[PDB]
């Protein structure tokens, strides 16, 4: 799964 | 001896240097701010490739914005005469020109400047190279079909 | 008889100025796979500058993020080499 920073 | 040139940095020094690795995934729940799944793979991939660049690898996790600032003042003390060059890897949330610590941000500049040429002389004239995985602020590329 | 005291950075960022930086739950960043997969494959064989030059080609190319949000869903990365070295650098040194 992709999320960011 | 024959001509000499000067157009790259002389990396056999005894030791290629230190790797440090601040790997930030659990903040404090007073920050809000959410635990950053995957990034201890980023960290074993960094700890392993740079070990077999012959880094001298520190991991160290789940660091506060006072203890970040601390381990980079004294690492910034420590003699690397004898060392090629400077890594420092920072994985955390960040936004432009800051990194989180687990209970707040931390301005990079703080943080570079301890290894300024005048300020670490036994790293002056020696690479510093510090690899930054966060934001740097709220844009979305949507990119373009090539 | 003296240099500058910026002199002799590089500062390797994910991404560009301004912008979100992606990060995969199984695969880590994707800056991070992308910068070590190159280390491995051409640290031996490249100048840093060239290296982190196909980490941006990488990172460019083989990802693009995937959300339920449509906010956030089918974005891009490049990432942002930021030199101020003042020589080139390689990992490796003649025997």
């Amino acid at each position: 799964x992709d999320x960011f920073x | 001896s024959g001509i000499s040139l000067d157009n790259s940095y002389k990396m056999d020094y005894p030791e290629m240097g230190l790797c440090i690795i601040i790997n930030n995934k659990n903040f404090h729940k007073s920050t809000g701010m959410t635990s950053r799944s995957g990034t201890d793979v980023d960290a074993a991939n960094l700890r392993e490739t740079f070990r077999n660049l012959k880094y001298e690898v520190r991991n160290k996790n789940d660091l506060t914005r006072e203890e970040i600032v601390e381990l980079m003042r004294d690492v910034s003390k420590e003699d690397h005469s004898k060392r090629s060059s400077f890594v420092c890897v920072l994985l955390s949330h960040g936004e432009e020109g800051i990194i989180f610590g687990t209970n707040g941000p931390v301005d990079l500049k703080k943080i570079t400047n301890f290894f300024r040429g005048d300020r670490c002389r036994s790293l002056t004239g020696k690479p510093k190279l510090f690899i930054i995985q966060a934001c740097r602020g709220t844009e979305l590329d949507c990119g373009i079909e090539t | 008889h003296k240099i500058p005291v910026e002199a002799d950075f590089l500062y390797a960022y994910s991404t560009a100025p301004g912008y979100y930086s992606w990060r995969n739950s199984k695969d880590g960043s994707w800056f991070i796979q992308s910068l070590c997969a190159m280390l491995k494959q051409y640290a031996d064989k490249l100048e840093f500058m060239h290296i982190l030059t196909r980490v941006n080609r990488k990172v460019a190319t083989e990802f693009e993020s995937f959300s339920f949000d449509a906010t956030f869903h089918a974005k891009k990365q490049i990432p942002c080499i930021v030199s101020m070295l003042t020589k080139e650098l390689y990992f490796y040194h003649l025997e």
